This record gives structure tokens, C-alpha cells and sequence, in this order.
């Protein structure tokens, strides 16, 4: 049983361990667009019908995914 | 035939165990020979006269002994050599019959 | 989730304390039992009484306020000072912080619940075990005992041929006696054999009898025993399928105990986002003020959400 | 191969019998050495019963050599037999893995 | 009730991941299973957190950039649209061509990601196999040592009872010579000296038997507890194997499954590259093409790219 | 077995890629075949039509 929670804990490290690459590429990825945008490379009417593509696709996609999730805890 | 063969396997272990039965009776036979053999050998060395005969009776135990262990081995050794070919006919209609059961499925 | 405990709850209730006082091997167990018997009806007696009714009460509380929790003002709304939208927004801003609180409280209500349910399973699940382990061992006996029984119906037939054998030599020494006798006219050493011959048969009678009521007297006693130790294994198999039937029970309602620790734990996370959500655009002047506005209207949503999803748990 | 590992297992258990059988006849033999022995040995207190006692005292010393043999060949050969049937199942495996991946 | 094959995939990747590694440190003839058995699910672990730390989610991003292209480009423009130029028309559909390449040699991209995913997951369902077939060989032989060992048992009881007997006995021989010895002693005291020597005799018969049958006694249960022990043993061990035996049974049903769902993510990949392929050859032959041959290729197209945007639904699904 | 696990991947990875293939090329044919009348009007040639 110990031993079996050993690895129950290496696994949820390998989990968190992703997560934390996850929010360090969106954070570098903002970095990317700010320095995109303030070097005049981008404009506010293209990044916005880029971010409104993605809300209507990706977005709404893990915004689903996240009350998934919710009621998977739940069992709701 | 599997009903034959598993009727004469039965038969063939009785023959199997009385040759194991004869090789440990000489065994012990030799070994209670050797001791009896070794008593009237000094009796010998105090009264030569009189202890002969338990000397003879204790090497004829283990001749005997020997002889039974020997012959024992002559028949086991040939008692599993026609046990080993009924079993290895056993195994094969078995897995002809499995086989025939297999493809007839 | 709620209704599964709920049931579990009263079947426990249900649950009648033992006295396996007949079996001598049991007197630990019966106590044991009946103390964690004990301690589990404590747990729901809390649960029934207090926690589920207070639980209800934090939830109901939540749905009112967020009922109330209109359509957001981003800007602010038709006709206002801007005063006026922010000590509306730090009112709304207050009540969250208290209501966030509040489910943090039944989170912690939650995580009793859990543990009390995980000690009364454990409890039960040790009973189970001292149970198996005395019908486990008691039928090493049960085979010890037919064996013995066996080689004692032997002697019982042993002690009935010797009666037998007596009554038939008896009845053959009186014939044969007669016969002795009639033919005395001498004809003396056939008359001794058929004396002889009763003589011997009502010895045999009479040992045979006195060995029979001793023999049966020994196999009584241990027929007696093998059913005693039949009869105590049944009882500790039956009790024990129960206790493993409340396990079962117990180990359900931790799960559903342990949905409803994730529902709360989530609200009063999605209370904290709609906190910072609003605190930040009250220290916002004009667009970042709107932009964490209309996050918290988001917010708002996903505490709605929390909330119809609580009440199914 | 098989055979000869199917002709060294019959070997095997054939010796662990042989064993199982001197411990049996070993108790017995002591046993009924035992009582002649101390027959014996009554009736050389009795006035020429030696012989007697000499053949009780063989029995008894050839039923102890007997069950000590069997002990010292059975202990020896438990942990040899385990190893000749874990290579014949190893061999009967591997064969229908081969008959396998033919057909 | 039926799981999507990504889903399916992700189970199984989980359930892998949960996969303890075990100790057969008591079991002598289980030492070389072990390590096999540690060592694949090692790799097996390797196979899972790529796939789910790499594989499904790159597959998901090209299928998405796919289902955005797709959504910007619906139908294709057989005729020459309302108030352009016919160099204007031509640009566009170059454009769109170009872009179908780039598509195409994704698809390619995914369905090698997807090869990859096939031979690992299949490796892994062969070496749990494998573990399972070498199990089953520890058991199915220990099962022969465990039958010679009833049989000896059997045997063992025999002498068992054989000292038991003796032992008995013995204390009636010497109860029965004590109560001949005082009676030939009391005969001898009005004038029976051989009925007190057999008294005598049996008496010294009887507790030679006791002595002897509990010599025997001690040894012969000290021959059967070792027999036992054995029996034990092989038993725990056979158990054991018969229970991680089922686990990796498990296990391999699992990737068996995954495998068939991996091969189906592989068909759709081919066939959206395939339909690409059509696509691009529909698009390539009408700008190269005069009035009329130009307008049925572009239809082609139009029919093409129905059969893409159906082609990314089902891999969405998948 | 490592020869015939050759077979296999050539087997799945291109003879079962070629067969998706062909489909693909066929449901390409039959859609302009559909084109061919889809396209020319009332009062094509008989050239036009014989080209297509």
C-alpha cells in the first residue's frame, strides 16, 4: 500500500511538473505577443479576430473541459 | 485409447514402486549387515571359535543386499523405459485429440 | 452523493449489537464490535443532526446570493456616481469574502464527515478480518473432529460385535449344554463346554457394554464440541458478511464525502477568482477597470454553476 | 531433449519415493528391533539368546540409518525437482510459442 | 455505453502509469520474471507519458489548424466570383493550393506521430504478454512440485500413524506386564517365576516400543513440517503469480484495445491526406485549365473540400 | 519472427495506405464524372463534351 502511494506521488510530480511547463509556455507566449505588438509587428484589430478564432474554437474547448472536470471531482 | 493408457500408466507404478521397495531393502539389508559383519568380527578377535558364523550371516545380509539393490535397478531402469513410452503415446493423443477439438470448434 | 450517505447513515443505526457470550473464542471480538458499533452510530447521529442539515443551510445561503447577484456593471450602471458603483462593488466584494468563508466552514464540516466514515470502515473492515481468522482457524478443528469421529464409530462397532458374538455364544452354550446334559445317562465335559460356552458369552456381554457406554460416551463429547465450533463459525460468518456489507456502505459514502470536500473546495475557489477579479478593478480607473469587471461577471457564472452542482451532490 | 528431461524428472521423484519409503520401512523396523531386543535380551537373562538380541539391535541400528539417509537424499532433492519441472513447463511454453507464430 | 479512441488511449496511459513494480525476493524460480516484468513496465511508463505529454496533444493542435483552415476556405469558387479580376481569382486559389501543401505535409507529420504511438503500444502489449506466458509457465510447473508434495504428505501420515500405533501400543504391553508381574510375584509367594519374566518382558517391551515410536515420532512430523513448509510455499508463490498474472492480463487487453484504437486514428490521418491530395490535384488542373475543363476541376474541388470538412469531424471524434 | 514483423509494417504502413489512397482517388473521379454535366450547359458542343 505504501509502496503503491510511493507512485501514486511520482506520477501526481510528473502531472504538476507539466502543469508547470503548461503555464510557463502561455506566460513566454504572451511575452512573444506584448513584444510582437509594442514593436509595431501586430496590430489590435488582428490579434483580436485571432483571440476571438480561438474563443470560438480552442477556448470554448477547455473552458468545457474545465466544468468536465469539476463534476468528474463531484461525480455530478 | 486415453482410458487404456491411463489403466496401464495405474499398472505400471505398482511395478515402479516394488523395484523402489526392493533397492531400499537391500540398502538397509547391507547396512544391517555391515553392523552385524563388524560385531562377530571382534568376537572373532577375543573367541576366533564360535564367531564365524555371525560374520557369514552379516556378509551374506549384504551380498544379499547388494544382489536385491542391483536387481532392482536392472528393472526400474526398465520399468520407466516402458512407463516413459506410455506416457509420451498418453501425451500425443492428447494433443491430437485437443488439435481435432480445436479445428472442429 | 448526500442520499447514499443518508441511507448508509440509518442502515448503520440498524446495525444490533451481538453477544457471542456462547463462544469463548469470540469474547474480544463480540466487545470490539460492539465499541466501533458504537462509535459509528456517534458519527451519524453528528452527520443526521448537525453536518448534512448545516451543509444544506451554507448552500441555500450561497443560491440566495447569487440569485441576487444581478448582470455585473462593468462600467456602471444608468444614472450613477462612481462612488456610488464602488461601495456597491465593495458591498458585493464583502459578502463574497464572508460566503467564501462560510464554504471553506462546510469544506472543513466535509473533511470530518470523511475521516469519521474512513475509521468506521477501517473498524469494520478489522472486525471482518478477526472474524475470517476465527472460522479460518475453527475449521482446522471441524476436519480434526470428523477424523476422530470416525475412528471412534470403530470402537462403537468393535464394542457392538463383542455383545453380538456374547448373545450368539450364549444362545449356542444353552443348546449345546441341553444337549450335554440329556445325554448324561457319562456325558459331563459337553455340559462344562456349553457353561463354558454362556459363561464366556455373558462376559463378553457384560465388557462389551461397559466399553459401548463408555465409547459413545467419549463420542458424545465430541460431537457436542464439532457442533458448538459448527454452530460459532456460522455466527462469526454471518455477522461477519454484515459487517462487510456496512464496509462496502462505508467506503461509497467516503467517496460521495470526498465529491462533495472537491464541490465546496472548487466554490470557494471560484469565490477567490471573483474576490481578485473584483479587488483589482476597484484600484482600476477606466479599462483595466472593466476588463477585471467582466472577468468577475465570468466569475459569477462559474460560482452559479458550483452552486446548481452542489445541490445535486 | 524432452525426453530426457521427462526420463530425468521420473528419476527425480523415483529417488524423493525411494526416500519417503526407508523412512516408513525405518520406523517399523525399529520398532519391531525394539521389542525383539528387549525380548532378547529378557530370555539372555534367562539362559543363548544373544543371536536374538544381535538381529533386534541390527533392526533398530538399520531402521535409525535408513530414516537418516532419507532425510539428508529428501531435503537434497526437493530444491532439484522444482528445477527440472520449471525447465519442461519453460520448453512446453517455448515449443507452442514457436508452433505459434508458424501458423 | 463506446469510448472514443483518444479517451480509450488516455485510460490505458493512466492505468499503466499506476502499474507498481514488484519484488519476487521470496521466490527463487520468479527472479528473472521480475526483472523482465519491472524492466517492461518501466518502458511501457516511457510509451504512456509520451503519448499523453506529446502525442495526443500535438495531434490535437494540427487537427485544429486543420479545422480552421477548412472553416475559412468551405467551398471552392468554381466560377469567377462577383466583380474580380481573372489574375485576382487565380492568386486566391494559388494562395489556397499553397496552404492545402503545407496541410497535407501536417497529415503526413501526424499520421509518422501516430506510426511511432502503434509500435510502442504494441511493444508494450507484447512484453506484457510475454510476462503473462512466463507466469503461467512458473505456476503450471510449480502445480506438477505441488502434486509430488500431496502425494508425500500422504505417504508421511502413514508412518505418522505408524508411531501413534506403537507408542499405544506399547502402554497397554506395560499396563498388561505390570498386572502379570504382580500376579506371577504373588503365585511365586506359595510357589510361577515364568509368568513374573513375562510380565517382566512385556513391561520392558512396552516402554522399548514408547521409546522408540516417540524417537520415530519426533523425526518423522520433523520430516513432514519440512514437506509442509515446501508445500506452503509453492502454494503463496503459485497464488501470487496467478495474481499479477491477471493484473498484466489486464494490462495487455488494454493496449490490445488502444492498438486497434491508435490503427483507426492512423486510417483517418491517411485518409484526410488523401483527400488533400484530391483537393490539391482538383485545384493544380483548373489554373492550367481554359473556361469550361477549369470550372469542373474547381467543382471537383468544391466536393473535395466537403469531403475534408467531414474528414475533420471524424477525427475530431476519434 | 523479426522478417515476417517486416512484412507487417510494410503491409500496414504502405500496402494499407495505397488502399486509402485509391478510395480517395476514386470519390475524386466520380465527383467531376457528376461535374462533367454540372458544368456544361443547355447547348455545349459535342467537342466540348467528348474534351470533358
Amino acid at each position: 500500500g505504501y509502496r503503491g502511494l510511493q507512485t501514486q506521488a511520482q506520477s501526481a510530480v510528473t502531472a504538476a511538473t507539466q502543469m508547470n511547463n503548461a503555464w510557463d509556455s502561455l506566460t513566454s507566449e504572451l511575452e512573444t505577443l506584448n513584444a510582437n505588438l509594442r514593436k509595431g509587428i501586430i496590430d489590435d484589430s488582428f490579434l483580436r479576430q485571432l483571440f476571438l478564432t480561438a474563443s470560438q474554437t480552442s477556448v470554448t474547448k477547455v473552458l468545457d473541459g474545465t466544468k468536465i472536470i469539476k463534476q468528474q471531482m463531484a461525480g455530478v | 485409447v486415453l482410458e487404456q493408457l491411463n489403466r496401464d500408466i495405474d499398472g505400471i507404478n505398482a511395478a515402479i514402486d516394488g523395484a523402489i521397495a526392493g533397492i531400499v531393502v537391500g540398502g538397509l539389508l547391507v547396512i544391517g549387515g555391515a553392523i552385524v559383519t563388524a560385531i562377530g568380527a571382534v568376537a572373532g578377535l577375543v573367541t576366533a571359535g564360535t564367531s564365524t558364523p555371525v560374520v557369514m550371516g552379516g556378509i551374506a545380509m549384504m551380498t544379499a543386499g547388494a544382489g536385491g539393490v542391483i536387481g532392482g535397478a536392472i528393472v526400474l531402469d526398465k520399468s520407466l523405459s516402458a512407463r516413459e513410452k506410455l506416457y509420451r503415446d498418453r501425451s500425443q493423443l492428447n494433443s491430437e485429440v485437443l488439435v481435432a477439438s480445436q479445428i472442429g470448434s | 452523493q448526500a442520499l447514499h450517505i443518508q441511507t448508509y447513515c440509518n442502515s448503520v443505526r440498524q446495525q444490533i449489537p451481538v453477544d457471542f457470550g456462547r463462544f469463548p473464542n469470540l469474547r474480544e471480538s463480540e466487545r470490539q464490535i460492539n465499541t466501533g458499533l458504537g462509535a459509528a452510530r456517534q458519527h451519524a447521529e453528528h452527520y443526521l443532526k448537525d453536518i448534512q442539515p448545516l451543509i444544506i443551510r451554507n448552500v441555500t445561503n450561497i443560491q440566495d446570493y447569487f440569485e441576487t447577484q444581478n448582470l455585473i456593471s462593468t462600467v456602471m450602471p444608468s444614472g450613477a456616481t462612481k462612488e456610488q458603483w464602488l461601495s456597491a462593488l465593495g458591498m458585493v466584494s464583502d459578502k463574497a469574502k464572508e460566503y467564501q468563508e462560510v464554504s471553506a466552514n462546510t469544506r472543513r464540516t466535509i473533511g470530518s464527515l470523511n475521516d469519521k466514515l474512513i475509521i468506521d470502515s477501517n473498524n469494520y473492515q478489522l472486525i471482518v478480518v478477526n472474524l475470517n481468522n476465527v472460522v479460518n482457524g475453527n475449521n482446522g478443528v471441524l476436519e480434526q473432529l470428523n477424523r476422530d469421529i470416525d475412528g471412534i464409530n470403530a470402537a462403537i462397532d468393535g464394542a457392538i460385535a463383542g455383545i453380538v458374538v456374547g448373545g450368539l455364544l450364549v444362545i449356542g452354550g444353552a443348546i449345546v449344554t441341553a444337549i450335554g446334559a440329556v445325554a448324561g445317562l457319562t456325558s459331563t465335559p459337553v455340559v462344562m463346554g456349553g457353561i463354558a460356552m454362556m459363561t464366556a458369552g455373558a462376559g463378553g456381554v457384560i465388557g462389551g457394554a461397559i466399553v459401548l457406554d463408555k465409547s459413545l460416551s467419549a463420542r458424545e463429547k465430541l460431537y457436542r464440541d464439532r457442533s458448538q465450533l459448527n454452530s460459532e463459525v456460522l455466527v462469526a460468518s454471518q455477522i461477519g458478511s454484515g459487517y462487510r456489507g456496512l464496509q462496502t456502505q462505508a467506503q461509497s459514502a467516503v467517496t460521495a464525502a470526498t465529491q462533495m470536500n472537491n464541490a465546496w473546495d472548487s466554490l470557494t475557489s471560484e469565490l477567490e477568482t471573483l474576490n481578485a477579479n473584483l479587488r483589482k478593478g476597484i484600484i482600476d480607473d477606466s479599462f483595466l477597470r472593466q476588463l477585471f469587471l467582466t472577468a468577475s461577471q465570468t466569475s459569477v457564472t462559474k460560482v452559479l454553476d458550483g452552486t446548481k452542482i452542489i445541490k445535486q451532490q
